[PDB]
């Protein structure tokens, strides 16, 4: 009875991308805009930030 | 009439010889069950001769 | 002679009736059945993943018509008690085993030193499979339904899940955190009601068990969510084949109580009785 | 042995004939152990309410003329011959009643039935006893066995009495909850 | 923490169902005597339901009762329904005062625990 | 213990059941732990008082969504067929008296005179509850197998549904209205009454009043969905069904005319004084607002929203009222 109406929207990813103040991240530009030596990455390596 | 008084009376008796024992619920936050727990009771001494 | 006459009158018109419904649900549940084995055989499970392995869709929107026989997964650990109700599968008797399948933990203490509190642990029943009624005492305590989901290759993953607090993490520094999720792939069916000619009566003080009363099987587990368990029960179908309880597959699941076939039945026995009655009629 | 104390030795016909209902009606006995005891019930009735009419016309041709029965007849009034013929067949009935050969074969059959309960759950077969009532007699706790068996094997089992399968839940009794606390009351 | 004397106005019903969804809901109540108004509301339900279906079981047998049952249909029906609502307003009336009687038991726990009472203390 | 006990103990546990909450004293039951949290007595208890609004919403989301269940409409309409059946047999002599001789034996020509022709026989088969086995028949037939063919189903569609299946179980309207208004018991039953009106009548006659019952109840129907939505067009409705109730008092005056019950003959039911066309106008109206028909599967969707959002403000009584406003939380 109390979840009738209390759920609109299920996606924290959306409204991250249509609202967060970030560059949108379907860019083209982001695949070889700098060069970097990584040496072997046989693992998904995840980066952090700050 | 006397059967009315009687009844109450009577009500009122069994109230007052219900008061010396002290039956509570206790709350066994390890096992997450309630228990009834009998115990004496303290009260000033002017209610017992009354 | 008249008072016979208008008691065939009435009788015909009455199983008329009766056979008149009884055909038209025939074919309602007939084609409702074609379309269900479609959908079955297109075979794209939905995951029930995140949030919805909290709160599930069906309990969240309260649609179980539209999540009827409807392919679904989940992962999580079943717990060790199982459920028994009678029935039979291809003829045979047996019994439906059924467990309870915790797809979300939800821990609620702060004084994690202080105290070692019991976590809330969201679960939904999960129809095993099927045990004939020679093999019941085969069923072990705490079985092993499906092998234990593989570990996630992502570093990131090993941390416990936002929404369904479960880690994948095989060895887990938190000793009391530590968790071993199976997946599963079933259908999400409804409950059964209680029906005493249809031969569906439980002696829920005896222990005998005849359809699925999924309120009695969550209170006598002591199971949370008992709302998000009445809402329906996932029945467990394997992929292609299927050693007690033996699961179901996309062709063996277990029908409905409404049938084609039982309308059918009912229909001709209706058609029969009007029939004979105009024909008594007819002769008086 | 013959010298090992059953643990029923000092229960009495209720008492064994309640015990055996139990055992069935908690499915500890199958229907299967049944059968030759419930027979012998019944031929037990039969030996219990057709004596005196088998034994009416046969003491009408043995004891009741013999010598003292005519002299009874003939020099006293027709109450005191009739008297005298109930109290004959009623001491014989009696007598039929303690010694009888099918009481001593349904008896036998309680007993193998009690062995085979012994033989399932131990010691603990002494636990299918209770405080019975009093005027509840050994022969009502059979027919509650036969009322019990004709409802499970036949017609109406699972449409308005319990099914003689078990449908339990398999949980572990060791660590799942129970009703009752040791010592005090529990919410 | 209530005013006191004979002038002042008693508890209204608003009033006696705010206090009791503070004493079930609140924190800064402990786990007593939120029990003790869970077991009143428990309790309590039992009376009003039994009052209700013994009036109507009398009212029943009274609708048929030697003069009743030869009484106009105006004058049956008062007289049918009259024992209806002496039970129903008995029931009702002792569930309610049960229910706050243990209520303002808690109620007194709660303030005698947070030191809510001038003239009192350990 | 042994002779009494084992009878009165039964009587005692309906008693209970009536009164305590089931769901509540079940859930009390299994008192233990199973590695969850929440399953202990107190929370039990709030969940139990949470669940009662729950289970009024998912009752009536079963009786709106599912295939509708007799069982489930009997309990919703429970008093007109249970207690109160007799209120019917009151209504349908009112509606005939103008013609049923009923003002020569011990009665007038009111309300009044109508309750006490049905309970002068007394309280049961031959007077109160007298035709109340066959008005649950009646509405196991016509109103259920209407909403068990149009569930969800426009204003429209109703009308025409229940129009059909009206028109189809008229007969058995026709005998209860008979058996309803034999105030000597001439009939002994539903059979023997048919069978004596087709053998003295035909079989034609089972069908006197089936078109002014019709309309009746296309405006009934209306009504009723009105009452549901909560409009304020239920005085409109309440105007429309106080206009239309002559179609109902002629169509028991054309059911009881042939028949021996009545003075007045068929063609004669026309010819009866106009002012008693409103036979039982007023009591009529008071029992259908005070018990109408709750028919869950035609609730429209404002019906629908105005229960649940009904059920939902009651849902709103489990916080505290002194809730500090917290900056975290
Ligand atoms: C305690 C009462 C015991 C029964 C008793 O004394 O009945 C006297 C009464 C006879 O007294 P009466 O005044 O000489 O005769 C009344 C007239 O016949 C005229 O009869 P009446 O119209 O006065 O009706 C009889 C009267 C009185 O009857 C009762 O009260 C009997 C009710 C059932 C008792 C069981 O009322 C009822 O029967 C209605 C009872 C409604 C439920 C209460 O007995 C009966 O009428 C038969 C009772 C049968 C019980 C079984
Ligand atoms: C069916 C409708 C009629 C039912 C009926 O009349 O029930 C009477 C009812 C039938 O007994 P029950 O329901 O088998 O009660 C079993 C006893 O709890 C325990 O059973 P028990 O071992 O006391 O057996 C009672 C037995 C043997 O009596 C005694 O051992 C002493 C009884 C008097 C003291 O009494 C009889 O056989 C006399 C029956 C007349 O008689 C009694 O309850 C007897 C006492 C009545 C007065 C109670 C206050 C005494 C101070
Ligand atoms: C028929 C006509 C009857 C009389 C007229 C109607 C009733 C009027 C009042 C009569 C007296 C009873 C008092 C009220 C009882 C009551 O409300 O019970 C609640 C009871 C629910 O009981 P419960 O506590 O929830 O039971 C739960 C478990 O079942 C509990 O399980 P359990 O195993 O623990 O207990 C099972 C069984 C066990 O019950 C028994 O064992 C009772 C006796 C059984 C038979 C005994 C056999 C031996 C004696 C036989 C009689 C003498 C025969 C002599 C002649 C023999 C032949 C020669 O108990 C029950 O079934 C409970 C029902 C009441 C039992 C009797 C209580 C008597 C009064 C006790 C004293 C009251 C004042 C005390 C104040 C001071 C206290 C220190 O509700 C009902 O049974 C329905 C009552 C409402 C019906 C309408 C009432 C209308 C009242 C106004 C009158 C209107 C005109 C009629
Ligand atoms: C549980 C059981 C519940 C029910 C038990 C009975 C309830 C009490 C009862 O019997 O009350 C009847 C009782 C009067 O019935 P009675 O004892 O037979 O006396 C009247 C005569 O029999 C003579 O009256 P009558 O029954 O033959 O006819 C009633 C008469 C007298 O009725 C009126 O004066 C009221 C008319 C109301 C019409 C509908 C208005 C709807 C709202 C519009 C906004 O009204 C007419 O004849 C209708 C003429 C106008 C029709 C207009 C149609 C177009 C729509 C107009 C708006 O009602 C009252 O005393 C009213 C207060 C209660
Ligand atoms: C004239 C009757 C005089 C005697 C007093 C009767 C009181 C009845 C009302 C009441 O509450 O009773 C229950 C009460 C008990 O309920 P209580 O304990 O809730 O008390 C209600 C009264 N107060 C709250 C003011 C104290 O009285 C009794 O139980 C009295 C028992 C003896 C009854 C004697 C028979 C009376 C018969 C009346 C027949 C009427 C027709
Ligand atoms: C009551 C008698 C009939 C029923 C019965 O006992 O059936 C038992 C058996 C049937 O037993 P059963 O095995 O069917 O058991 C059903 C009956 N119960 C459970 C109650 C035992 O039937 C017969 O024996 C038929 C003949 C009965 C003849 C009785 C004559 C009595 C004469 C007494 C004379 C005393 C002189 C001194």
């Amino acid at each position: 009875l109390s979840l009738i109406n209390q759920y609109k929207s299920l996606n924290l990813s959306s409204s991250i991308k249509h609202n967060a103040p970030f560059i949108n991240r379907d860019l083209y530009v982001f695949d070889d805009l700098f060069s970097y030596n990584l040496g072997d990455i046989t693992t998904k390596k995840s980066l952090f930030n700050d | 009439l006397l059967l009315y008084i009687l009844w109450l009376e009577f009500y009122q008796f069994y109230h007052i010889l219900s008061f010396y024992g002290n039956i509570n619920w206790a709350f066994d936050y390890d096992e997450y069950i309630w228990t009834l727990e009998l115990d004496t009771r303290r009260t000033r001494l002017a209610n017992n001769y009354i | 002679n008249v008072t016979g006459k208008v008691a065939l009158a009435t009788l015909g018109a009455l199983t008329g009736y009766g056979a008149f419904y009884h055909y038209n649900q025939y074919l309602n549940l007939s084609a409702r059945w074609q379309q269900i084995q479609e959908n079955i055989a297109k075979d794209q499970p939905f995951d029930v993943d995140g949030f919805d392995a909290k709160v599930y869709p069906w309990v969240r929107e309260n649609n179980v018509n539209d999540w009827e026989y409807k392919l679904v997964k989940m992962r999580g650990y079943f717990k060790d008690q199982r459920f028994f109700v009678r029935r039979k599968r291809d003829g045979k008797e047996g019994f439906l085993v059924f467990a309870p399948f915790v797809t979300a933990v939800e821990r609620v203490n702060h004084r994690l030193k202080q105290k070692d509190l019991l976590p809330v642990e969201y679960s939904v029943f999960v129809n095993l499979g099927w045990v004939p009624v020679e093999n019941k005492k085969d069923v072990e305590l705490g079985g092993e339904v499906c092998p234990p989901m593989d570990a996630p290759t992502d570093s990131t993953l090993f941390v416990n899940d936002t929404f369904t607090g479960f880690n994948p993490d095989p060895a887990n520094p938190e000793d009391t955190e530590q968790v071993t999720l199976t997946e599963i792939t079933g259908i999400v069916r409804r409950g059964e009601q209680q029906d005493i000619l249809a031969r569906r009566r439980n002696w829920n003080k005896e222990g005998i068990y005849n359809w699925v009363d999924l309120d009695y099987m969550g209170k006598i587990f002591r199971l949370f969510n008992l709302d998000a368990i009445n809402t329906a029960y996932i029945e467990r179908v394997v992929p292609s084949f299927e050693l007690y309880p033996i699961p179901a597959t996309k062709d063996t699941f277990e029908r409905p109580l409404n049938t084609p076939e039982r309308h059918s039945t009912f229909f001709n026995f209706y058609a029969a009785t009007s029939a004979l009655s105009f024909i008594s009629m007819l002769l008086l | 042995n013959n010298l090992r104390l059953k643990p029923w030795f000092h229960w009495t016909d209720e008492e064994r004939s309640h015990a055996i209902f139990s055992a069935y009606e908690k499915r500890i006995l199958k229907s299967e152990d049944l059968p030759s005891f419930l027979r012998a019930n019944r031929i037990n009735n039969v030996s219990t309410w057709v004596f005196p009419l088998i034994a009416l016309p046969l003491f009408n041709q043995s004891i009741f003329k013999l010598g003292f029965a005519q002299r009874i007849l003939l020099t006293r009034p027709a109450i005191e011959w009739h008297c005298f013929k109930i109290a004959t067949v009623a001491a014989s009935w009696l007598a039929w009643l303690n010694f009888s050969p099918f009481y001593r074969k349904l008896e036998n059959e309680k007993e193998y039935l009690l062995d085979t309960l012994e033989s399932r759950i131990g010691i603990n077969v002494l636990d299918l006893n209770d405080a019975l009532p009093r005027w509840t007699t050994s022969q009502e706790y059979n027919r509650r066995t036969q009322q019990l068996y004709n409802q499970r094997n036949g017609f109406f089992a699972g449409l308005l009495y319990p099914q003689e399968e078990s449908s339990r839940p398999l949980v572990d009794i060791a660590s799942f909850p129970k009703n009752l606390h040791k010592e005090k009351l529990t919410k | 923490m209530e005013p006191f004397g004979t002038d002042e106005r008693n508890w209204t019903h608003e009033e006696k169902d705010i206090i009791t969804r503070f004493l079930k809901y609140d924190k800064h109540v402990n786990l007593k005597t939120a029990e003790m108004v869970y077991s009143a509301e428990v309790e309590s339900a039992y009376f009003g339901k039994a009052g209700a279906l013994a009036g109507g079981v009398i009212s029943a047998l009274f609708f048929n009762f030697p003069i009743v049952r030869n009484l106009p249909i105006i004058r049956r029906s008062v007289i049918g329904v009259l024992p209806f609502l002496y039970c129903y307003t008995w029931g009702k009336n002792t569930q309610e005062e049960l229910r706050w009687l243990k209520t303002f038991a808690a109620y007194q726990r709660f303030v005698v625990y947070h030191g809510q009472h001038c003239k009192l203390w350990v | 213990a042994n002779f009494v006990i084992p009878y009165l103990k039964p009587v005692a546990d309906f008693w209970n059941s009536l009164c305590i909450d089931q769901h509540q004293d079940s859930l009390f039951q299994f008192k233990g732990q199973t590695g969850s949290l929440g399953t202990d007595w107190t929370s039990k208890y709030l969940r139990s008082e949470q669940d009662v609004y729950n289970h009024k919403y998912l009752q009536y989301h079963k009786r709106v969504h599912e295939a509708p269940e007799l069982t489930d409409v009997i309990s919703d309409n429970v008093y007109r067929l249970t207690l109160f059946a007799g209120v019917e047999r009151v209504l349908s002599v009112r509606q005939a008296q103008a013609i049923l001789k009923t003002q020569f034996a011990g009665a007038t020509e009111n309300i009044s005179g109508a309750f006490q022709t049905v309970l002068n026989g007394g309280i049961f088969r031959r007077g109160y509850f007298r035709g109340a086995l066959l008005n649950l028949l009646q509405f196991c037939g016509a109103p259920y197998q209407s909403l068990i063919w149009s569930r969800n189903s426009g204003i429209t569609n109703q009308v025409i549904v229940s129009s059909i299946f009206e028109a189809f179980f008229y007969p058995l309207d026709t005998v209860k209205t008979l058996i309803y208004n034999d105030v000597q018991g001439k009939y002994k039953g539903a059979f023997h009454c048919a069978s004596q009106v087709v053998q003295n009548a035909g079989w034609s006659r089972l069908y006197a009043g089936i078109f002014q019952k019709l309309i009746f109840n296309s405006a009934l129907i209306f009504h009723l969905n009105q009452v549901w939505d909560g409009s304020s067009q239920q005085w409109a409705s309440l105007a429309l069904v106080a206009a239309a109730y002559p179609l109902l008092v002629l169509k028991t005056r054309f059911q009881v005319a042939g028949t021996p019950l009545a003075l007045a003959t068929s063609n004669e039911v026309l010819k009866v004084n106009r002012k008693t066309l409103y036979a039982g106008l007023v009591p009529y109206l008071i029992f259908n607002t005070l018990f109408a028909y709750e028919f869950a599967a035609w609730h429209s969707s404002t019906a629908q929203e105005r229960v649940i959002g009904g059920l939902q403000n009651a849902m709103k009584q489990f916080s505290s009222p002194a809730a500090e406003q917290v900056w975290s939380s």
